């Protein structure tokens, strides 16, 4: 909670891992 | 409307999807822009 898109050709892969598996 | 053609707008080329918007842009307001510095809303020349 404390820790805070136009694609002209950057995009933003998603992680391999997700914030369920980290937990 | 609704799909992706070639527009010129007031001597304005582009190529997109044109669809109806929510922006209620001033009277003498006649092109938007995103946060991207792109054109993202117009205004048509005959119908406002
Ligand atoms: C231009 O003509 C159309 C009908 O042909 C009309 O709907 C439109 O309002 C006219 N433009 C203006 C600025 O009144």
């Amino acid at each position: 909670n404390k820790v805070t898109q136009k694609f002209k050709g950057l995009t933003v892969l998603p992680p391999l891992l997700t914030d369920e598996m980290i937990a | 409307k609704n799909k992706c053609v070639n527009f010129n707008f007031n001597g304005l080329k582009g190529t997109g999807v044109l669809t109806e918007s929510n922006k209620k842009f001033l009277p003498f307001q006649q092109f938007g822009r995103d946060i991207a510095d792109t054109t993202d809303a117009v205004r048509d020349p005959q119908t406002l």
